RNA sequence: UGACGGGGAAUCAGGGUUCGAUUCCGGAGAGGGAGCCUGAGAAACGGCUACCACAUCCAAGGAAGGCAGCAGGCGCGCAAAUUACCCACUCCCGACCCGGGGAGGUAGUGACGAAAAAUAACAAUACAGGACUCUUUCGAGGCCCUGUAAUUGGAAUGAGUCCACUUUAAAUCCUUUAACGAGGAUCCAUUGGAGGGCAAGUCUGGUGCCAGCAGCCGCGGUAAUUCCAGCUCCAAUAGCGUAUAU
């Protein structure tokens, strides 16, 4: 049963204020302890330089090697974990580029099949990698 | 090839007469001003150099075109009243060229002196 | 600070589901009977009767001496009867919501020259009327989408600088009649 | 000089094919130039690898957009 | 003579390519004979007309898939 | 507090939710802080006096500083334009019709976005359909219509080159108009897709849990409806795909 009175106002909004918190998309974008961890701070790309190249595994029911790279980030210095996308885009990269990564689709959740990683490439070295890709342009 | 004018107005303060020219030419560019200050000034039985036009749009189509003109008292009252770009249009006038950005730093470096000196830094 | 005007609307709804196939039929068939070019250009026809039909569903709920229902309803169907998908008797606000979409595709001026007999079929008039040749009471239109309310359906003809009009027939037959 | 070139090194063979390119682009404006320097091409690109004719393809693909692009 | 040639005539430029080609095949084991190549594919090419470019594509593009085809079987 | 406030903005059935640095008003500040001169009006910074901080020239005795004005470069960045022209306009200042104004107007770069809208049309012939007054069936008619075929055909026209006008301080762009300008009209429209969600292959070749696609479910271990290619098609269309706030 809920106070539904007429001078009572103040009861449902200092309800509905306190109860907002309990929801997860208003308590994740709201308290400010989201933007402090993730690696972006709220870009939508970040250009950084790659370290080493991995190759990651798939999850169980799937079986390959993924090909990632592992990127440090120009803006604040964080350790990334970017995903080369395409077939054969992993050849196309030296060590020591600028790569401009961006998130992976689902917005800090890292899935796919993909184990603890939510960046993709776009770019390497200013060239997108759907140019160099179709053979549009080169390195 | 057919002069309409538009509304009319008389002006006793300025010494002029104020008009809309319309200009039918249906199989024919946008004919010159020369030909229409040649028209209105047949029309209105004054010389053609004391009368003066501007601003003419050709519409949509190949149809009329419409601007403005207006027809001075005397040459004299166009040389105190009429804007000088538009005496400049008929070779009545011409303006000194250096034209804004030599005069500004000619004005910026006439502040570094003082006394004569000014008229022997250019 | 500038001596300027940023006022602007766009004027089509994109739908909700994108890929529904009685949408897609219904739209479609519009396109190959009334010679649009693409979806857009139905879909700005369905954006002006969903404007009209939500100024009337606005109105009737008011009671009806009223004077802004008195004022605007006779203003809006004053302006239907005007364009002419809306008949001269019935001048009644509910006769607004029955107005269907092919009313205003109707008045275009590119079916309205395919259905005043100046052209073989309705993508002949569009494409007449894109080259310049048609023209309403001496203002020579080149806008397929013009909406001829009925003080212009009557005056619809040929250009007077165009070939099928007075003279000077184009770069075709000029190049084609010069053989020695 | 060309014909005299034996080059081994990395920096000889790079000066052999600054060499051999001022040769060939001197009869670039032939009408038989473009015949003569496929012919050339396939004759050269026999011996390669596949690795490196499809770079070498792919060399000339994105060019030819480059054309395009210019 | 790759030097003092100065062919005109389309035999003549066929001569001077097939001395061309026997000068260039000589050092074809060497390690520095693929990038050495490229550089003179592209020096050579960058000339060439939009037509003609597409057409020496092809060709080395089909015997790519021709060394493909033997290779694998 | 990634908070200037408001008029307002995007979504929206009614309710809400979120955004508002931003062209109008009101506030605040000209690197950080102070303290003042003149003046009707200032705690002025296109005024002065110091301190802090950073910087330029020096004859090392001294001198001068402030782009959060218009342009411009450094730097930080995912992320933002030309060291252009002029007072014609709209107004302001001045002792003033007369001088001045990077205030403003005008051009340039500009797919942030918004409105209009090209990329062919028609007539033949041949073939196939349709309904047929005739026709139990073979078979009809331009005694009637609908589609296709890089199979022909002469009519229309702008993209574009470009005399002029016209616009305008002076040019430009638009509009008008004279000459050129279309066969495959090579004057060649793209971006994502074809297992379900979700409109569209139960096709041909390669790879054989490898490479990879996959927002989710999932496909891949030698008839892959999903990868890599070709053909066909199907949405949207001068645009569409992806990433983040919402």
């Amino acid at each position: 049963g809920k106070c539904r009175g007429l001078r009572t106002a103040r009861k449902l909004r200092s309800h509905r204020r306190d109860q907002k918190w309990h929801d997860k998309q208003y308590k994740k974008a709201h308290l400010g302890t989201a933007l402090k961890a993730n690696p972006f701070g709220g870009a939508s790309h970040a250009k950084g330089i790659v370290l080493e190249k991995v190759g990651v595994e798939a999850k169980q029911p799937n079986s390959a090697i993924r090909k990632c790279v592992r990127v440090q980030l120009i803006k604040n210095g964080k350790k990334i974990t970017a995903f080369v996308p395409n077939d054969g885009c992993l050849n196309f990269i030296e060590e020591n580029d600028e790569v401009l990564v961006a998130g992976f689709g689902r917005k800090g959740h890292a899935v796919g099949d993909i184990p603890g990683v939510r960046f993709k490439v776009v770019k390497v070295a200013n060239v997108s990698l759907l140019a160099l890709y179709k053979g549009k342009k080169e390195r | 090839v057919t002069i309409r004018t538009r509304k009319f107005m008389t002006n006793r303060l300025l010494q002029r007469k104020q008009m809309v020219i319309d200009v039918l030419h249906p199989g024919k560019a946008t004919v010159p001003k020369t030909e229409i200050r040649e028209k209105l000034a047949k029309m209105y039985k004054t010389t053609p150099d004391v009368i003066f036009v501007f601003g003419f749009r050709t519409h949509f189509g190949g149809g009329k075109t419409t601007g403005f003109g207006m027809i001075y008292d005397s040459l004299d009252y166009a040389k105190k009243n009429e804007p000088k770009h538009r005496l400049a249009r008929h070779g009545l006038y011409e303006k000194k060229k250096t034209s804004r950005k030599q005069r500004k730093e000619r004005k910026n470096r006439m502040k570094k002196v003082r006394g004569t000196a000014k008229a022997n830094v250019g | 600070p500038v001596a300027r005007s940023w006022v602007c609307r766009k004027t089509y709804v994109t739908p909700r589901r994108p890929f529904e196939k009685s949408r897609l039929d219904q739209e479609l068939k519009l396109i190959g009977e009334y010679g649009l070019r693409n979806k857009r250009e139905v879909w700005r026809v369905k954006f002006t009767l969903a404007k009209i039909r939500k100024a009337a569903r606005e109105l009737l709920t008011l009671d009806e001496k009223d004077p802004r229902r008195l004022f605007e309803g006779n203003a809006l169907l004053r302006r239907l009867v005007r364009i002419g998908v809306l008949d001269e008797g019935k001048m009644k606000l509910d006769y607004i919501l029955g107005l269907k979409i092919e009313d205003f595709l109707e008045r275009r001026l590119q079916t309205q020259v395919f259905k005043l007999g100046l052209a073989k079929s309705i993508h002949h008039a569009r494409v007449l009327i894109r080259q310049r040749h048609i023209r309403v009471r001496k203002q020579v239109v080149n806008i397929p989408s013009f909406i001829v309310r009925l003080d212009s359906q009557k005056h619809i003809d040929f250009s007077l600088r165009s070939p099928y009009g007075g003279g000077r027939p184009g770069r075709v037959k000029r190049k084609n009649a010069k053989k020695g | 000089g060309i014909d005299a070139m034996n080059p081994s090194s990395r920096d000889d063979f790079t000066e052999f094919g600054k060499l051999l390119k001022d040769k060939i682009t001197q009869y670039e404006k032939s009408l038989y130039y473009a015949s003569f320097l496929e012919v050339l091409v396939r004759d050269v690109c026999i011996s390669l690898e596949i690795d490196d004719l499809k770079k070498i393809t792919n060399s000339l693909t994105v060019l030819c957009s480059e054309k395009q692009k210019q």
